[PDB]
């Protein structure tokens, strides 16, 4: 488990298949957005690639509107390079060239 | 001499006062517990009115000014405290983004799907504006005279006749309910709680009731723009607290200005 966040946006990281690799991501989903894989879903695009589970961690009070964080726990299945490729949308709207995106790329031997 | 119709919509009850149909977008700031605030303050001051007062209150002026009895602008804040400052320290008038409508317009853009790039995006980090005392040009009224103030502001209880009763006497209120990650794609009818995550909770304005296929609901107006749910708006279930939707409602009566 490695805790990639923003910070390392764009890494390469050298894992093992069956290693879980945890993203936290900044994230309010009270103004309407959410991190999502390409077409508005949190599942894994491929799961024999790589699967994914997910939680988001709200603010645990009356502070509303103040943004937490979302963990994605990404486990590699199979060898190989996989870009796990994430965007900041809210998920009506679709995404636009200006959406911010987050990516890290997972090799596996 | 109490009795409540089964159902009743504040825009049709107050059809001159074009605010209660208005949806605002917050933007990627979390100042949703501001906009529930200014939205219904608009509505009650048209209301108390009778439609001589139609006045979009400014969004910009309470997440701004409010400070540190607000919390933290755009990185939340808290709806009680939003009504108390409007009593204090009054709120001017502003509309939508590069509406150039009123005193201070919102100066953070809105989310809906946009195309070709004739506006600044919507970001994950964003700072809260500064409290600029000023009016934008071209609006005449300086800011300190265009301040629109509460008489009073209060909780209401957990209580969906004394809800109703409110809504139906004094008009809109501010409440807040726990959002679950399913109310990201609501599209109609009543919105229950089914499925979904908890994604911590929001401020929205409460401005009527009714019943939809024989389900109890409020009617809500969100800040996501009016592409999001119902046309901005949505139904939630009415009568068991549900999602907490009865159980932090706010509200405050305006001083008279005319």
């Amino acid at each position: 488990s490695h805790k990639v966040t923003k910070a390392h946006n764009g890494a390469t990281l050298t894992v093992a298949v069956g290693e879980l690799v945890e993203i936290q991501l900044p994230s309010n989903p009270t103004t309407g957005f959410a991190w999502y894989f390409e077409g508005g879903t949190k599942e894994s695009p491929n799961e024999s690639m790589f699967t994914v589970e997910n939680k988001y961690f709200p603010p645990d009070s009356k502070l509303l509107g103040a943004g937490g964080t979302e963990h994605f726990h990404v486990t590699v299945k199979a060898a190989g390079t996989h870009a796990v490729n994430l965007t900041y949308m809210r998920p009506w709207t679709g995404p636009s060239h200006d959406s911010e995106r987050f990516t890290v790329y997972l090799k596996a031997n | 001499d109490l009795k409540l119709p089964a159902s009743f919509d504040a825009r049709e009850q107050w059809p001159q006062c074009p605010t209660i149909k208005e949806i605002r977008d917050q933007g990627s700031c979390g100042s949703a517990w501001a906009f529930g605030a200014v939205e219904a303050i608009s509505d009650r001051i048209c209301i108390h009115t009778n439609a001589h007062v139609s006045v979009e209150v400014s969004a910009e002026d309470l997440l701004t000014c409010c400070g540190s009895m607000c919390g933290d602008g755009c990185n939340g804040g808290y709806p009680a405290e939003a009504w108390n400052f409007w009593t204090r320290k009054g709120l001017v008038s502003g509309g939508l983004y590069e509406s150039h409508v009123g005193c201070r317009p919102y100066s953070i853009p809105p989310c809906e799907a946009h195309v070709n790039g004739a506006r600044p995006p919507c970001t994950g980090e964003g700072d809260t504006p500064k409290c600029s005392k000023i009016c934008e040009p071209g609006y005449s009224p300086t800011y300190k005279q265009d301040k629109h103030y509460g008489y009073n502001s209060y909780s209401v209880s957990n209580s969906e006749k004394d809800i109703m009763a409110e809504i139906y006497k004094n008009g809109p209120v501010e409440g807040a309910f726990s959002v679950y990650s399913d109310f990201l794609l609501y599209k109609s009818g009543v919105y229950q709680h089914v499925t979904g995550e908890m994604m911590g909770g929001h401020a929205i304005r409460i401005l009527g009731w009714g019943v939809e296929n024989g389900t109890p609901y409020w009617l809500v107006a969100n800040s996501w723009n009016t592409d999001w749910g119902d046309n901005g708006f949505f139904k939630i279930l009415r009568g068991q607290d549900h999602c907490g939707i009865e159980s932090e409602v706010v509200a405050g009566i305006p001083r008279t200005d005319q």
